[PDB]
């Protein structure tokens, strides 16, 4: 019954900076506390335990303090693949707790998006139904907004979307720009087109390909 | 007319820290005859002669019972140290009797693991010869403490068996029984 | 060398039953305090239960209390869940972790195996279809496009493996069909164009649709 103050709950910074996330603890619990980082779905992965001590291979940027009820755990010079989300964990009473989870960022300058544009599949197609998809890859920041200008006629709901995490290489992300159609539908017009509005598109700029090549 | 050869005879003891114990007395036993049933991999002396008794009148027989793994045979000694000779059950220097045991893998050894039988891996001293610490408290490894909590340097006292019948012998589950003797100023009773 | 494995998720419908499983080696197993953790996606992470060295003594977390079950066998080094009368919110990635060794009193830095995924749904199973993209163009770039399963999850691997340099895999844009596509793509060297061939790997395991496609253009 050992609550953790996860502190604080999200956070970016400037790529190579000090961070410092505290924990405190609903109890007492000596030095008895680990700290793991998690990149987006993979397992967590011990960096301290013995709430000090470094795991084996691990860089030495990450520092490990705290005894008592306060815990920090410290980077020296944060790095683009440190992006993850962290959690300190309790390990004195049986009852296993963790902090809510700090969500962490790289802070990148505005990176230029890269769009290319690929049709419906010949498998897509003779399926019955035939999708148009549009690139998102390797920019900063990630917020940008894209169109379906499908005979310049715009197509609105019929898009669905992802986007990738930061990279963990060089921090920019990608974005899945799904169109969605019957064959007909498809077919019914000849003009196909995907607009892009970003950042650090000076000016906006777009790719396309006619149904029928 | 006294039943002695009835419980190695019956199925199923108490776990080693938790040995059963039997006292006879107005009785008289058989103590060759089911010793020639000697399908039992230990036994050996260390109070009288063996099987020169069925004549010899006691104050006191006693016979204690429990389930060790095979390895953990050697102990029942006289003088023995380990987690189950200081933990669970020590017989004294003075010890006025013998010991059995045979291979129950046949019988007490689950194919999961007999979880059920059960010894004292902690204490925090060590148990006097014939002493009997049931205790479930969870034992304080580290200083700061458990307060019944399980977790780091507080762990449970008791480590189970869990007897597959996989296992090498050292860990097949033999079942064990112990004859003391308080034969001294009471009755003729034990003969 | 350190391993442990999840191995037995996929779909349950809900009120009835599965079982995970956690494979070790590389430690001495028979050692540890093992336990097993959850994660509702995107949310913080939940102990759920453990198991004693000599599975002399477990607890479960009371949102589970009961209705699971630790289990650990010493001599093949692996811990068990038995999962009953489950529930569309038990749905969690299932890790298992190697905490508290007897064999110390010192802090050991735990062990978390890679996890596994429980989706407990009754809207039953469907394999993916799987969709390649043609390079078009200054340097090309291509990669493949996954529809139509259900549960998550599916499989990213380019090239055999060969691959996993600009290899952008997506999360599972869920449909209206109330299914997921989703793709994974690389950007692609527009030399190797002739000199390289190249085929995704896809494995939508829980309906055991495993499969490979070519991406060349035109």
């Amino acid at each position: 019954a050992i609550q953790l103050t996860q502190s604080p709950s999200s956070l970016s910074a400037s790529v190579g900076d000090r961070v410092t996330i505290t924990c405190r603890a609903s109890q007492g619990i000596s030095s008895y506390l680990a700290w793991y980082q998690q990149k987006p779905g993979k397992a967590p992965k011990v960096l301290i335990y013995a709430a000090s001590t470094l795991q084996s291979g691990v860089p030495s940027r990450f520092s490990g303090s705290g005894s008592g009820t306060d815990f920090t755990l410290t980077i020296s010079s944060l790095q683009p693949e440190d992006f993850a989300t962290y959690y300190c964990q309790q390990l004195k009473s049986y009852p296993l707790t963790f902090g809510g989870g700090t969500k962490v960022e790289i802070t990148r300058t505005v990176a230029a998006p890269s769009v290319f544009i690929f049709p419906p599949s010949d498998e897509q197609l003779k399926s019955g139904t035939a999708s148009v998809v549009c690139l998102l890859n390797n920019f900063y920041p990630r917020e940008a907004k894209v169109q379906w200008k499908v005979d310049n006629a715009l197509q609105s709901g019929n898009s669905q979307e992802s986007v990738t995490e930061q990279d963990s290489k060089d921090s920019t992300y990608s974005l899945s720009s799904t169109l969605t159609l019957s064959k007909a539908d498809y077919e019914k017009h000849k003009v196909y087109a995907c607009e892009v509005t970003h950042q650090g598109l000076s000016s906006p700029v777009t790719k396309s390909f006619n149904r029928g090549e | 007319l006294c039943p002695f050869g009835e419980v190695f005879n019956a199925t199923r003891f108490a776990s080693v820290y938790a040995w059963n114990r039997k006292r006879i007395s107005n009785c008289v036993a058989d103590y060759s005859v089911l010793y020639n049933s000697a399908s039992f991999s230990t036994f050996k002396c260390y109070g009288v002669s063996p099987t020169k008794l069925n004549d010899l009148c006691f104050t006191n027989v006693y016979a204690d019972s429990f389930v060790i793994r095979g390895d953990e045979v050697r102990q029942i000694a006289p003088g023995q140290t380990g987690k189950i000779a200081d933990y669970n059950y020590k017989l004294p220097d003075d010890f006025t009797g013998c010991v059995i045991a045979w291979n129950s893998n046949n019988l007490d050894s689950k194919v999961g693991g007999n979880y059920n039988y059960r010894y004292r891996l902690f204490r925090k001293s060590n148990l006097k010869p014939f002493e009997r610490d049931i205790s479930t408290e969870i034992y304080q490894a580290g200083s700061k403490p458990c307060n019944g909590v399980e977790g780091f340097n507080c762990y449970f006292p008791l480590q189970s068996y869990g007897f597959q019948p996989t296992n090498g012998v050292g860990y097949q589950p033999y079942r064990v029984v112990v004859l003391s003797f308080e034969l001294l100023h009471a009755p003729a009773t034990v003969c | 060398q350190v391993q442990m494995v999840e191995s037995g998720g996929g779909l349950v419908r809900p009120g009835g039953s599965l079982r995970l499983s956690c494979a070790a080696s590389g430690f001495t197993f028979s050692d540890y305090y093992m336990s097993w953790i959850r994660q509702a996606p995107g949310k913080g992470l939940e102990w759920i239960s453990y198991i004693s060295s000599s599975g002399s003594s477990m607890n479960y977390a009371d949102s589970v209390k009961g209705r699971f079950t630790i289990s650990r066998d010493n001599a093949k080094n692996s811990l068990f869940l038995q999962m009953n009368s489950l529930r569309a919110e038990d749905t969690a990635v299932y890790y298992c972790a190697r905490e508290f060794d007897l064999t110390k009193i010192i802090m050991v830095p735990p062990y978390w195996g890679q996890g596994t995924l429980v989706t407990v749904s009754s809207a039953s199973t469907k394999g993916p279809s799987v969709f390649p993209l043609a390079p078009s163009s200054g340097t090309a770039a291509l990669g493949c496009l996954v529809k139509d399963y259900f549960p998550e999850p599916v499989t990213v691997s380019w090239n055999s493996g060969a691959l996993t340099s600009g290899v952008h895999t997506f999360p599972a844009v869920l449909q209206s069909s109330g299914l997921y596509s989703l793709s994974s793509v690389v950007t692609v060297p527009s030399s190797s164009l002739g000199t390289q061939t190249y085929i995704c790997n896809v494995n939508h395991k829980p309906s055991n649709t495993k499969v490979d496609k070519k991406v060349e253009p035109k």
